DNA sequence: AGAGTATAAAGATACTGAAGCAGCC
DNA sequence: GGCTGCTTCAGTATTTATACTCT
C-alpha cells in the first residue's frame, strides 16, 4: 500500500496550516486508498455492490470529517487510526440498511387482508423468520 | 410492497431512488467541510454514476444487481422489452368477464351454436341475472339476489336460459394466427365443465381435441351485440380472407 | 447414409434403423420449435408495418397497373391467367384476338363470368388496376384493390386491408421449411432480343444475351420460354412448328463462345511471348 | 425356479434372445454418489478428506500457530425419517470434526510446539440421503439432478464458416480448468495469433511468451528449425538436408558434384529428392538474391566495434550481409520457412509484438485485466503468478489433467494441478500443427468430451466455499494470540458453512421437489441428466447442434425420451445400463467375441474404448457354441454403419433393451411405431395419476418387477421367515430361525402408510399382499403401493375398445366411453389437498385458537369442537371456517373457495412451553397407544425362551406338570426344587427377566420422552393447526386418456350401456377409438397390441369358463401347459409339473382375469405366433369379429377390430382448468384484472387477439375489451350499474395503464403531455 | 443524533447494422 | 484526401456474517 511514513508529514503539515482551511490533496487519496482497500477485506467485500459503494463514501466522509482530531506528539501510525474510523461508519451504514430491509418484511407480515383464500405457508412464514433473526438486537 | 397476495414484490424503484439521495446530501455536506476537491470530485462522479444507473441501467458498463445477480430494473426499463407498458398493458391488457376450458365435439350442434357449461354461464352472466331477478321483484336488495344465485334454486335457471337467449359470446384460442382464430356464437347450456364445439369450426382455430383449451369472452353493450351478430359470427365467415377457397371444408 | 432402412412399420426396425430414424424425427421437432420462433417475429414485423392502411375512397382516377399475365416457368404452366385477375378491377378494355374487338369495357369488376369469358377467348394478358400505382393520399381506393377475397364483391370502403394483409402473409408461415432445349409440345416459335448470324454448318447461330425464345400454340397465348446465351447454334429459324423430344439449339456451357459476326482474317497480333501471352502446346490434341 | 411372490402369477415370455447380464440396480447413480461423498478414506482422494487436506493445515502469519485438520465423524441424526417428515425438519446429521492447534517456539520453526491444543467441534449440519436416492429437506422431499458439462482440459475448436465471410477457417484453443479461468489462443484473418483470458480484449500471443522470461531468441529456437550460411569462395554456400526441398521450384542452379539436378525455373521433383538424397549433397552455391527475405533468428556482434551488426527476427539484406561477412561472421542463422508445411506464424505477431522487456508486458497484462489503476511492478507480478500458479486461485481436477496429458499425446496421466511453461508451449505447438494440416480439431458434442457431475460432487464443491470463508475468519482471528483460553473452539465458527450448504440443498436450479404421482415418475426423475444450472447452457441460448443425437449415445443416453417443448436434447435421460467411469463419463457393457466364440467376459466401454473397435449387433445370430451362424455381420465400428467378416469383430452388445432409457422401455411393440409418437408416448407414460385400484398390465414388456422393486412405494422384506400378523395398517413377521442372530430374537414390524399426501396432492397408501401365515423369502414383495400389483408395475386399466368411427362423437381424437367404466369406478382418484394455520405473535399481543370467534352466527360454529378445531370426519364445503382464530384488535382458517371434501386428519404442534389444548393430549395419548405395541408384542414373544428354560430345568427334581399351568407363569420357580445349583439358576433367570423388564422400560420411556416433549418451532409461533381434506372425482367429458404409444385423447361423451356396439355375444365394449388416427401418426404398435391384448383376454375366459363350473385340476394343469409352450424357441420354459397340485388353483384364480403376456422391446412376438395363440383361444386369426349397433341391432359390415388396450388417465383433469370470472381482485400499479387460476383471475387478451378483432369492422368491442372490461376505473362501476338496471351501455374515458405510462415517462426529463 | 475512534497493508448465442478508425493511392 | 476495409458495439428472438461510550 501507501507508505505509512510520508501520511506523517503530511498530517503534520496540514496540522501547522490549521495553526494558522483544507487538507493537501496527498492525505485526501491516501485516505480513499485505505478505506477503498478495507472494502475488500473477508468479513467486508461479501455481499453485494450496492450496499459497498454507500458504505465506502460514508467511511470516507466520516475519516475526512473526523481526522480534525488526530494527535501529532503521540500514536505515530494513522493507519490503524483511518482503518477504525472507517470501519465503525461501515458497520452503522450496515446496521441502517439491515433494518430498513427488516422494515420492508415487517410490513409485509402484517397485511392477510387480500382478496380471497388459499394463502400460502413458505413464502409467508419465512419472511417472519428473517423479520425476527434481525430483530435479535 | 406492491403486494398482489402470495409472494412480496420490492417496487424496486424505491431503492434506486435512496441512494441518489444519499449521495446528493452526502455531496452537499462536504461543502461544509471543504474537503480535498479530489474527494469532491470522487463524490461528484458516484452522483453523476447514481442518477445513470437509477435512469437507464446497463447503459453505463456494467449494471447493479440488488441479489440472485438479476440486474435491477431501471426505471426506463419500465418502457422496453416485452415488459414494458406498451407490450405488456398498453396493448394486450387481461379483462373481466371471461373464462377458459378445454373442448369437445358435439356433433349434434348446427353451425351457429356452441356448448356452454353451466357452472360458468352462471358465473359470467352475473350482473344480468341479478338485474333480472331485482326487475321481476324476486328480491329487494343486491345480498338477497346474491345469496338467492348462491343457493341455486330452481329460479335462476329459467332465468338463465332466458338472457342467453340471443347474447353471443366470443370463443378464442391460443395462437390467434389469423382473423378467424376469434369468432362469435350463441350458446346452449350444458352439463359438464367443457366446450361442445362444431367439428367443422375446427380448422380454423386448427384445433384438434389432444386437450387443447379456449377462452370465452362475452360482450355486453348493444354495439358489441351487433357486431359479433352481423360480423364475427361463425355463419358469416366461410371464405378465407387470404384466398377466396372456401374454409368449411368438412375434414 | 448409403445402405437405407429395409423394413416397415408391419415387419420390425431393427435397433440401428430406429435410431437412425429417430435421429431425424428429433431433427424435425427442434426445426419446429424454433420455427414457430421465428414465424412470430416476422408476423409482428409484418402487421406492424402495414398497420395502418384504411381503404377511404372508392376510385382515385387512375389508367395506370400491372399487365398480369399467366406465369410460366420455361415448361409447364405455373398459373393461368383465370386465377391472378380473378375479382380484380381492369385498368382498360381488353381486345379479342380479333385486334380492334373489344371484349369486357375498361373498368368492370372481374367475376367468374368474365374469367370464363377471357378464357376461351385465348386472351394472353390484361392492364389491370392495383395497389401499388394507386393514387391516394392516406389509403387506397377501392377499385385498386379489387374484390374483398371473404365476400364476393367489391371491398367496401374503410376496411383495414393492411392488418388482414399481414396476417394472411404471416399465418402459413409455419408450414414452410428451414444445355439446350428439348421442347415437348407443338406450337409456333418465336424469338427475344435477337442478334444472330447463319454458321457454315447451315444452322443459325444466336449471339446475344437478352436472347430468350417464347413458344407459342398454334393459338396466340404462350406456352413455352427458354433462355438461350450468346452464341447458341439454333436447329430452326422462326416462326417454325417444333414437335416434342427434339432440341432446337445447344451451346458449349464449358467455354465462352466469342465468334465474330463480320467476314474478313485474324492475326497474332499483341499476342508477344514474355510479357503478354504464353506459347502453349495444347495438352490434348497437340495443335 | 421362482420367487414365491412369482408362482401367484406368472407371465408368458416371448423373445428367443437368451440374456446373459441382468438389468443393474436401477438407482445405483444417486447412491454411489453420495457414497464417495461421506466416507473416510486413506491416500485423500475422493469424498470430505479431500477438501480438508485441501484446506487443511492452516497456520498463522508467521506466528509459528498453526490450525491442522485430524479427523472427521458424523454424529446421528435427532430424528428418524418419517418424524422429520411430520413435523418439518431437515433430515439431517451433525459433523464433528477433530482438529488441532498447535504453536511451535517463538522464532523457531524448527523449534518445538510451545503448545498444542486439541478438540473436537460442531461445524455445519448436512442432510442425509435415504435408501432411495432422496432428501428431506422441509418435511417435503428433494432430489438433486445430475449435471451434463464439459470436461475440464484443452479443446482445439475450429470455427468454420461465417468467419470473415472470406471463406477461410480460423481455429483456437480453448484451456478450461476445473476452477480457475480459462485461456484463449486464437487465430487472425491476418493469420496472426493472440490470446485472451477470460473472454477479454485481445492480446498478441508474445505477450505471454514473453511473460515466462523468454526471450526473442529462445522463442524462435523453440518455434521453428535452422537453416545456416557459411563463408566459401563465394555466395555462401549453406548447409542443406535436401528434405526441405521437396516439390520446390529451383530459385537457382540445383547443381553439386559438378553436376546438375534440377535446372532453374523447373520445380525440384520428389524423384530429384530422392536422387539428391541418396547423392548426400550438403553444400550448394546460392545466389546472394535468394537470400533477401530470410529473417534472422539469433542476432549477432561484432567482434573489434563489439555492436549489433545485426538483431534478432530482422529481414536480410545485401549490405547487412556484407557486414555480416565482413566482421568475420562465418556462421549465419536464419529460419526455414515455407507455406504449406511450416508457416511463419510466430514473426508476424513479433513484428506486431508493442514489447519487448517482460516487464511491459507484465504491465499490458496488468492493463488489460485492470483498468484505472495505473501500472506497477510488484502488483502486475503477483497478479500474473497468483492468476495461473496459485495452488488456490486455479486448479485442474485430476480429470482435466488427463484430458490435458491426452489431447497433447503425452502419456504420463498424473500431474500439478498448476500449469507449466512447457505446457502452454505443446498448446501452441499443437494449435500450429493443426494450422499446418496435421491433426483435426475435436467436436464439441461429443461423449469423449463430456461428463456428469452428481449431488457427491456438487456437495463437495459447496462445502469447499464454506470452509474457504471459515478459513479467511478463522487466520484472521489467529492473528490475536490470547494463548491458554483459546481452545480450538471459538476461533471456528460453523454458520457460514451451514448457511452454503443448507442454500445449496434448500434452494437451486438443479433441486426439486420430486415429481410424485407415479412409481415411474420418481425413478425416472432420478435417472435425469440434465444439461443446465450453473456451469451450463441456457434454454434461449443453446444451439442446434447440441440439440441432436450423436453416434455416440448408442447405449449411454436414450434417444427418444426428452421432453418436449423449449428444451428438447437439453434433460435427455440416462439408458439403462449406463454405468459412469471414474472420471464421470458414461460407458456400457459390451461382450468379448474372442477368435470364434461370443463369451460372457463382459467388459464396459467408454466414448473413446470403443470408437476403436467393432462392435456387432444385439440381434445377430449364433448357434449354442459362439459362432455366428452368419457370416457377413451388421456392425458399427466409427459413427458408421456397414457388413463385415465373421473375424474383425471385437465386441457384441449385451440386450437388445440397452439402448432405450427405461421410462420407455416399457411400451411393448416399439419396434413396430414411429419416434415421434414413441416420445410423446414416453412423455405421457410418465404422467398417469394413481386410480383407485390397480391391474395388471395385460400385455407388458417384462419390465415391471424391477420398476416396482427398485423404487420405494412397496414394501419389501429385509429378511424372511413366516408371516405372523397382518392387519390393513400394518404387518409383523416371524423371522426365520438362521436368518435370526443370537441377540434380538426378533420380528420384523412394517408400519404401512395410509393416505398421505404426496407431492402433487395424490394418496399414497401401500396395502397388504400377504395373508396371514404364509411363507415368505428375502424380498418378496409384502405391500403395494399406489399403482402395483403384486410386485409389478400397474399403471392403468386395461379396457375393450373397438377401433371404428361413431356417429362423430370421437371426430377428431376425442374418445367415446360407456357406463361400465363411470359405474365400476376403475377411473377414479382421490386428492389430498393440505391446509395449515398457526398462532403468531405481533403488537398488541398474539393470536389465538379460542373456539369464540366474533360476530358470527351460531350456525357455522356448529362443527367445531371445544378447542376450536373440525372434527375428523366433518363434511366441509367452500367457505367454512377450520380453525377459529382472533387477532389483537378474525383470522379463521377457511376453506379455499371452490374446493369441497372430507376432514381425514388434523395435527397440532405447540412450541414446548405454550399452554396445551385438549386436542393435542388426545393425539399424543392415542401416539402413546400405538407406540407401545410393538414394543409389548417383543416383548411377549422374548419371554417365552426363558420360560421354555424354566421348564427344562424343572423337569429334572421331580417335575409336576400339573401345577405349573394353575397359577400365572410368573409363578415357575416357587414350586419344590432343592437348593442346588438349579435354585441359583432359577434366580439368575429371574434377574434376567426383570433386567429385560428394565430395557423395555427403559425403551418406552425413551419413547415416551420424544413424543409427550414439545419441539423446535418458529420462535414467534404459539401452535401450527393443519387439516388434511380429501376428495375422490371420478371421470366426466373433458378429462384426458391415452394409450401408452402416444395416442392421446380427451373423453367427449359418456355413453349409456345400452348404445354401444355389441358383438354377437351380449358384451358391449367400453371404448371407441377412431382408425383415422393410425395411418398418418404411423404407431402400428396400439394396433397391434390390441390384437395381442384380445388374445390374451380369450385365455381368461377359457379358464374362467373352465373353472366358475367345476374341473378337476389335471386338466387345468393340462391346459395352462399348453397355454405356456406355445411358440418357437423362447426362453420360458415353465412346467407345471413341478407345482403342488394346490398353488395351481391360485395361479388359475389369478390367470382368471387374463394372463398376462411379456414382450422384449426389441426380441417381440412376431405375427405368426400372434395368430397361434389367438387360435389357442377360439377367435378369429383375422383379428375382427362382427358387431352390431346398439341403437338399431343392424349388423356392422365390413368386420371391425376389437380387442383389449391398456388405457391410462393423465392428470390434466378437467375441473382443475375451468374457471371463469365475473369481477374480483385488481391491482394497484395498473388497475388491470389480476392473472391465474389461483387467483380469480381473467383471461389474457394480448396483441394477436387485438390484431384480428381488429381485421373485423369490429371497432365497439375492441373498445370497450380495454376501457370498460378491464381499465377504466368510472367507467367499469358505471357499466356494473348499467348492467343491474337493464341498460346494456357504456361510458368509455380514458385508461389507467395509460396515465401511469405518463407519470412514468414524465418522471424522466421528457415533458410529455396532451393538447387541447 | 452525534461524536470520538490509534494491528491489520486484505466467464459456450446468433444474426444484422452503423459509426469509428488506421491506412492508401 | 477521400476512399476503404476491419472493428467495436448496440439491437433483435426470494435475499446479505460482528462496537463503545457516552450524552
Ligand atoms: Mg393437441
Ligand atoms: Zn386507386
Amino acid at each position: 500500500y501507501v507508505n505509512n511514513k510520508e501520511l506523517l508529514q503530511a498530517i503534520i503539515d496540514w496540522k501547522t496550516e490549521l495553526a494558522n482551511v483544507r487538507q493537501n490533496d496527498t492525505i485526501g487519496l491516501a485516505i480513499m486508498l485505505i478505506a477503498e482497500g478495507l472494502s475488500k477485506r473477508f468479513n467486508f467485500s461479501g455481499y453485494t455492490q450496492s450496499w459497498k459503494q454507500e458504505m465506502i463514501a460514508d467511511g470516507i466522509e466520516a475519516s475526512i470529517k473526523g481526522l480534525h482530531n488526530f494527535d501529532e506528539t503521540k500514536y505515530k501510525n494513522p493507519h490503524a487510526y483511518i482503518t477504525q474510523a472507517c470501519f465503525n461508519a461501515f458497520v452503522q451504514r450496515i446496521k441502517k440498511e439491515r433494518k430498513e430491509v427488516a422494515k420492508k418484511y415487517s410490513y409485509f407480515v402484517h397485511n392477510v387482508y387480500d382478496s380471497r383464500d388459499d394463502d400460502m405457508v413458505a413464502l409467508v412464514d419465512e419472511t417472519f423468520i428473517q423479520d425476527i433473526y434481525d430483530k435479535m438486537t | 410492497v406492491p403486494l398482489d397476495g402470495g409472494r412480496f414484490a420490492t417496487s424496486d424503484l424505491n431503492d434506486l431512488y435512496r441512494r441518489v439521495i444519499n449521495r446528493n446530501n452526502r455531496l452537499k455536506r462536504l461543502l461544509d467541510l471543504a474537503a480535498p476537491d479530489i474527494i469532491v470530485r470522487n463524490e461528484k462522479r458516484m452522483l453523476q454514476e447514481a442518477v445513470d444507473a437509477l435512469l437507464d441501467n446497463g447503459r453505463r458498463g456494467r449494471a447493479i444487481t440488488g441479489s440472485n445477480k438479476r440486474p435491477l430494473k431501471s426505471l426506463a426499463d419500465m418502457i422496453k422489452g416485452k415488459q414494458g407498458r406498451f407490450r405488456q398493458n398498453l396493448l394486450g391488457k387481461r379483462v373481466d368477464y371471461s373464462g377458459r376450458s378445454v373442448i369437445t365435439v358435439g356433433p349434434y350442434l348446427r353451425l351457429h351454436q356452441c356448448g356452454l357449461p353451466k357452472k360458468m354461464a352462471l358465473e359470467l352472466f352475473k350482473p344480468f341475472i341479478y338485474g333480472k331477478l331485482e326487475l321481476r321483484g324476486l328480491a329487494t336488495t343486491i345480498k338477497a339476489a346474491k345469496k338467492m344465485v348462491e343457493r341455486e334454486e330452481a329460479v335462476v335457471w329459467d332465468i338463465l336460459d332466458e338472457v342467453i337467449r340471443e347474447h353471443p359470446v366470443l370463443l378464442n384460442r391460443a395462437p390467434t394466427l389469423h382473423r378467424l382464430g376469434i369468432q362469435a356464437f350463441e350458446p346452449v347450456l350444458i352439463e359438464g365443465k367443457a366446450i361442445q364445439l362444431h367439428p367443422l369450426v375446427c380448422a380454423a382455430y386448427n384445433a384438434d381435441f389432444d386437450g387443447d383449451q379456449m377462452a370465452v369472452h362475452v360482450p355486453l353493450t348493444l354495439e358489441a351485440q351487433l357486431e359479433a351478430r352481423a360480423l364475427m359470427m361463425s355463419t358469416n365467415n366461410i371464405l378465407s380472407p387470404a384466398n377466396g377457397e372456401p374454409i368449411i371444408v368438412p375434414s | 447414409i448409403e445402405t437405407p432402412i429395409t423394413a416397415n412399420f408391419r415387419e420390425g426396425l431393427n435397433v440401428l434403423q430406429y435410431f437412425i430414424s429417430t435421429h431425424g424425427a428429433r431433427k424435425g421437432l427442434a426445426d419446429t420449435a424454433l420455427k414457430t420462433a421465428n414465424s412470430g417475429y416476422l408476423t409482428r414485423r409484418l402487421v406492424d408495418v402495414a398497420q395502418d392502411l384504411v381503404v377511404t375512397e372508392d376510385d382515385c382516377g387512375t389508367h395506370e397497373g400491372i399487365m398480369m399475365t399467366p406465369v410460366i416457368e420455361g415448361g409447364d404452366v405455373k398459373e393461368p391467367l383465370r386465377d391472378r385477375v380473378l375479382g380484380r378491377v381492369t385498368a382498360e378494355d381488353v381486345l379479342k384476338p380479333g385486334t380492334a374487338d373489344i371484349l369486357v369495357p375498361r373498368n368492370t369488376l372481374l367475376h367468374e363470368q368474365w374469367c370464363d369469358l377471357l378464357e376461351e377467348n385465348s386472351v394472353d394478358a390484361v392492364k389491370v388496376r392495383s395497389v401499388v400505382s394507386c393514387d391516394t393520399d392516406f389509403g387506397v381506393c377501392a377499385h385498386c384493390y379489387g374484390r374483398d377475397l371473404a365476400r364476393g364483391h367489391i371491398i367496401n370502403k374503410g376496411e383495414a386491408i393492411g392488418v388482414i394483409a399481414a396476417q394472411s402473409i404471416g399465418e402459413p408461415g409455419t408450414q414452410l421449411t428451414m444445355s439446350s432445349i428439348q421442347v415437348k409440345n407443338k406450337g409456333s416459335i418465336k424469338l427475344s432480343n435477337v442478334k444472330s448470324v447463319v454458321n457454315s454448318s447451315g444452322k443459325l447461330v444466336i449471339t446475344s444475351r437478352n436472347t430468350e425464345l417464347k413458344l407459342i400454340d398454334e393459338f396466340g397465348r404462350t406456352k413455352e420460354s427458354y433462355k438461350v446465351p450468346y452464341g447458341a447454334v439454333l436447329a430452326k429459324g422462326d416462326g417454325e412448328q417444333v414437335a416434342g423430344g427434339e432440341t432446337v439449339a445447344n451451346w458449349d456451357p464449358h467455354t465462352m463462345p466469342v465468334i465474330t459476326e463480320v467476314s474478313g482474317f485474324v492475326r497474332f497480333t499483341d499476342m508477344i511471348d514474355g510479357q503478354t501471352i504464353t506459347r502453349q502446346t495444347d495438352e490434348l490434341t497437340g495443335l | 425356479v421362482y420367487s414365491y411372490t412369482e408362482k401367484k402369477r406368472i407371465r408368458k415370455d416371448f423373445g428367443k434372445r437368451p440374456q446373459v447380464l441382468d438389468v443393474p440396480y436401477l438407482l445405483s447413480i444417486q447412491l454411489d454418489s453420495f457414497q464417495k461423498f461421506i466416507e473416510q478414506d486413506p491416500e485423500g482422494q475422493y469424498g470430505l478428506e479431500a477438501a480438508f487436506r485441501s484446506v487443511f493445515p492452516i497456520q498463522s502469519y508467521s506466528g509459528n500457530s498453526e490450525l491442522q485438520y485430524v479427523s472427521y465423524r458424523l454424529g446421528e441424526p435427532v430424528f428418524d425419517v418419517q418424524e422429520c417428515q411430520i413435523r418439518g425438519v431437515t433430515y439431517s446429521a451433525p459433523l464433528r470434526v477433530k482438529l488441532r492447534l498447535v504453536i511451535y517456539e517463538r522464532e523457531a520453526p524448527e523449534g518445538t510446539v510451545k503448545d498444542i491444543k486439541e478438540q473436537e467441534v460442531y461445524m455445519g449440519e448436512i442432510p442425509l440421503m435415504t435408501d432411495n436416492g432422496t432428501f428431506v429437506i422441509n418435511g417435503t422431499e428433494r432430489v438433486i439432478v445430475s449435471q451434463l458439462h464439459r470436461s475440464p482440459g484443452v479443446f482445439f475448436d475450429s470455427d468454420k464458416g461465417k468467419t470473415h465471410s472470406s471463406g477461410k477457417v480460423l481455429y483456437n484453443a480453448r484451456i478450461i480448468p476445473y476452477r480457475g479461468s480459462w485461456l484463449d489462443f486464437e487465430f487472425d484473418p491476418k493469420d496472426n495469433l493472440f490470446v485472451r483470458i477470460d473472454r477479454r480484449r485481445k492480446l498478441p500471443a508474445t505477450i505471454i511468451l514473453r511473460a515466462l522470461n523468454y526471450t526473442t531468441e529462445q522463442i524462435l529456437d523453440l518455434f521453428f528449425e535452422k537453416v545456416i550460411f557459411e563463408i566459401r569462395d563465394n555466395k555462401l554456400q549453406m548447409e542443406l538436408v535436401p528434405e526441405r526441398l521437396r516439390g520446390e521450384t529451383a530459385s537457382f542452379d540445383i547443381e553439386a558434384n559438378g553436376k546438375v539436378y534440377v535446372e532453374k525455373g523447373r520445380r525440384i521433383t520428389a524423384r530429384h529428392i530422392r536422387q539428391l538424397e541418396k547423392d548426400d549433397v550438403k553444400l550448394i552455391e546460392v545466389p546472394v538474391e535468394y537470400i533477401a527475405g530470410k529473417v534472422v533468428a539469433k542476432d549477432y556482434i561484432d567482434e573489434s566495434t563489439g555492436e549489433l551488426i545485426c538483431a534478432a527476427n530482422m529481414e536480410l539484406s545485401l549490405d547487412l550481409l556484407a557486414k555480416l561477412s565482413q566482421s568475420g561472421h562465418k556462421r549465419i542463422e536464419t529460419l526455414f520457412t515455407n507455406d504449406l508445411d511450416h508457416g511463419p506464424y510466430i514473426s508476424e505477431t513479433l513484428r506486431v509484438d508493442p514489447t519487448n522487456d517482460r516487464l511491459s508486458a507484465l504491465v499490458e497484462i496488468y492493463r488489460m485485466m485492470r483498468p484505472g489503476e495505473p501500472p506497477t511492478r510488484e502488483a502486475a507480478e503477483s497478479l500474473f503468478e497468483n492468476l495461473f500458479f496459485s495452488e488456490d486461485r486455479y486448479d485442474l481436477s485430476a480429470v482435466g489433467r488427463m484430458k490435458f496429458n491426452r489431447s497433447l499425446l503425452r502419456e504420463e496421466i498424473e500431474g500439478s494441478g498448476i500449469l507449466s511453461k512447457d505446457d502452454i508451449i505443446d498448446v501452441m505447438k499443437k494449435l500450429i500443427d493443426i494450422r499446418n494440416g496435421k491433426g483435426e480439431v475435436d467436436d464439441i458434442d461429443h461423449l469423449g468430451n463430456r461428463r456428469i457431475r452428481s449431488v457427491g460432487e456438487m456437495a463437495e464443491n459447496q462445502f469447499r466455499v464454506g470452509l474457504v470463508r471459515v478459513e479467511r475468519a478463522v487466520k484472521e482471528r489467529l492473528s490475536l494470540g490470547d494463548l491458554d483460553t483459546l481452545m480450538p473452539q471459538d476461533m471456528i465458527n460453523a454458520k457460514p458453512i451451514s448457511a452454503a450448504v443448507k442454500e445449496f440443498f434448500g434452494s437451486s436450479q438443479l433441486s426439486q421437489f420430486m415429481d410424485q404421482n407415479n412409481p415411474l415418475s420418481e425413478i425416472t426423475h432420478k435417472r435425469r441428466i440434465s444439461a443446465l444450472g450453473p456451469g451450463g447452457l441456457t434454454r434461449e441460448r443453446a444451439g442446434f447442434e447440441v440439440r441432436d443425437v450423436h453416434p455416440t449415445h448408442y447405449g449411454r443416453v436414450c434417444p427418444i425420451e426428452t421432453p418436449e417443448g423449449p428444451n428438447i436434447g437439453l434433460i435427455n435421460s440416462l439408458s439403462v445400463y449406463a454405468q459412469t467411469n471414474e472420471y464421470g463419463f458414461l460407458e456400457t457393457p459390451y461382450r468379448k467375441v474372442t477368435d470364434g466364440v461370443v463369451t460372457d467376459e463382459i467388459h464396459y466401454l467408454s466414448a473413446i474404448e470403443e470408437g476403436n473397435y467393432v462392435i456387432a449387433q444385439a440381434n445377430s445370430n449364433l448357434d449354442e457354441e459362439g459362432h455366428f451362424v452368419e457370416d457377413l455381420v451388421t456392425c458399427r465400428s466409427k459413427g458408421e454403419s456397414s457388413l463385415f467378416s465373421r473375424d474383425q469383430v471385437d465386441y457384441m452388445d449385451v440386450s437388445t433393451q440397452q439402448v432405450v432409457s427405461v421410462g420407455a422401455s416399457l411400451i411393448p411393440f416399439l419396434e413396430h411405431d414411429d419416434a415421434n409418437r414413441a416420445l410423446m408416448g414416453a412423455n405421457m407414460q410418465r404422467q398417469a395419476v394413481p386410480t383407485l385400484r390397480a391391474d395388471k398390465p395385460l400385455v407388458g414388456t417384462g419390465m415391471e418387477r424391477a420398476v416396482a422393486v427398485d423404487s420405494g412405494v412397496t414394501a419389501v422384506a429385509k429378511r424372511g421367515g413366516v408371516v405372523q400378523y397382518v392387519d390393513a395398517s400394518r404387518i409383523v413377521i416371524k423371522v426365520n430361525e438362521d436368518e435370526m442372530y443370537p441377540g434380538e430374537a426378533g420380528i420384523d414390524i412394517y408400519n404401512l402408510t395410509k393416505y398421505t399426501r404426496s407431492n402433487q396432492n395424490t394418496c399414497i397408501n401401500q396395502m397388504p399382499c400377504v395373508s396371514l401365515g404364509e411363507p415368505v423369502e428375502r424380498g418378496d414383495v409384502l405391500a403395494d403401493g399406489p399403482s402395483t400389483d403384486l410386485g409389478e408395475l400397474a399403471l392403468g386399466q386395461n379396457m375393450r375398445v373397438a377401433f371404428m368411427p361413431w356417429n362423430g362423437y370421437n371426430f377428431e381424437d376425442s374418445i367415446l366411453v360407456s357406463e361400465r367404466v363411470v359405474q365400476e369406478d376403475r377411473f377414479t382418484t382421490i386428492h389430498i389437498q393440505e391446509l395449515a394455520c398457526v398462532s403468531r405473535d405481533t403488537k398488541l399481543g398474539p393470536e389465538e385458537i379460542t373456539a369464540d370467534i366474533p360476530n358470527v352466527g351460531e350456525a357455522a360454529l356448529s362443527k367445531l369442537d371445544e378447542s376450536g378445531i373440525v372434527y375428523i370426519g366433518a363434511e366441509v364445503t367452500g367457505g367454512d371456517i377450520l380453525v377459529g382464530k382472533v387477532t389483537p384488535k378474525d383470522s379463521s382458517l377457511r376453506v379455499p373457495n371452490g374446493v369441497s371434501g372430507t376432514v381425514i386428519d388434523v395435527q397440532v404442534f405447540t412450541r414446548d412451553g405454550v399452554e396445551k389444548d385438549k386436542r393435542a393430549l388426545e393425539i399424543e395419548e392415542m401416539q402413546l397407544k400405538q407406540a407401545k405395541k410393538d414394543l409389548s408384542e417383543e416383548l411377549q414373544i422374548l419371554e417365552a425362551g426363558l420360560f421354555s428354560r424354566i421348564r427344562a430345568v424343572l423337569v429334572a427334581g421331580g417335575v409336576e406338570a400339573e401345577k405349573l399351568d394353575k397359577l400365572p407363569r410368573d409363578r415357575w420357580l416357587e414350586l419344590g426344587l432343592t437348593d442346588e445349583e438349579k435354585q441359583n439358576q432359577l434366580e439368575q433367570l429371574a434377574e434376567q427377566y426383570d433386567e429385560l423388564k428394565h430395557e423395555f422400560e427403559k425403551k418406552l420411556e425413551a419413547k415416551r420422552r420424544k413424543i409427550t416433549q414439545g419441539d423446535d418451532l418458529a420462535p414467534g409461533v404459539l401452535k401450527i393447526v393443519k387439516v388434511y381434506l380429501a376428495v375422490k372425482r371420478r371421470i366426466q367429458p373433458g378429462d384426458k386418456m391415452a394409450g401408452r404409444h402416444g395416442n392421446k385423447g380427451v373423453i367427449s361423451k359418456i355413453n349409456p350401456i345400452e348404445d354401444m356396439p355389441y358383438d354377437e355375444n351380449g358384451t358391449p365394449v367400453d371404448i371407441v377409438l377412431n382408425p383415422l388416427g393410425v395411418p398418418s401418426r404411423m404407431n402400428i404398435g396400439q394396433i397391434l397390441e390390441t390384437h395381442l391384448g384380445m388374445a390374451a383376454k380369450g385365455i381368461g375366459d377359457k379358464i374362467n369358463a373352465m373353472l366358475k363350473q367345476q374341473q378337476e385340476v389335471a386338466k387345468l394343469r393340462e391346459f395352462i401347459q399348453r397355454a405356456y409352450d406355445l411358440g418357437a424357441d423362447v426362453r420360458q420354459k415353465v412346467d407345471l409339473s413341478t407345482f403342488s397340485d394346490e398353488e395351481v388353483m391360485r395361479l388359475a384364480e389369478n390367470l382368471r382375469k387374463g394372463m398376462p403376456i411379456a414382450t422384449p422391446v426389441f426380441d417381440g412376438a412376431k405375427e405368426a405366433e400372434i395368430k397361434e395363440l389367438l387360435k389357442l383361444g377360439d377367435l378369429p386369426t383375422s383379428g375382427q369379429i362382427r358387431l352390431y349397433d346398439g341403437r338399431t341391432g343392424e349388423q356392422f359390415e365390413r368386420p371391425v377390430t376389437v380387442g383389449y388396450m391398456y388405457m391410462l388417465k393423465l392428470n390434466h383433469l378437467v375441473d382443475d382448468k375451468m374457471h371463469a370470472r365475473s369481477t374480483g381482485s385488481y391491482s394497484l400499479v395498473t388497475q388491470q384484472p389480476l392473472g391465474g387460476k389461483a387467483q380469480f383471475g381473467g383471461q389474457r387478451f394480448g396483441e394477436m387477439e387485438v390484431w384480428a378483432l381488429e381485421a373485423y369492422g369490429a371497432a365497439y368491442t375492441l373498445q370497450e375489451m380495454l376501457t370498460v372490461k378491464s381499465d377504466d376505473v368510472n367507467g367499469r362501476t358505471k357499466m356494473y350499474k348499467n348492467i343491474v338496471d337493464g341498460n346494456h351501455q357504456m361510458e368509455p374515458g380514458m385508461p389507467e395503464s395509460f396515465n401511469v405510462l405518463l407519470k412514468e415517462i414524465r418522471s424522466l426529463g421528457i415533458n410529455i403531455e396532451l393538447e387541447d
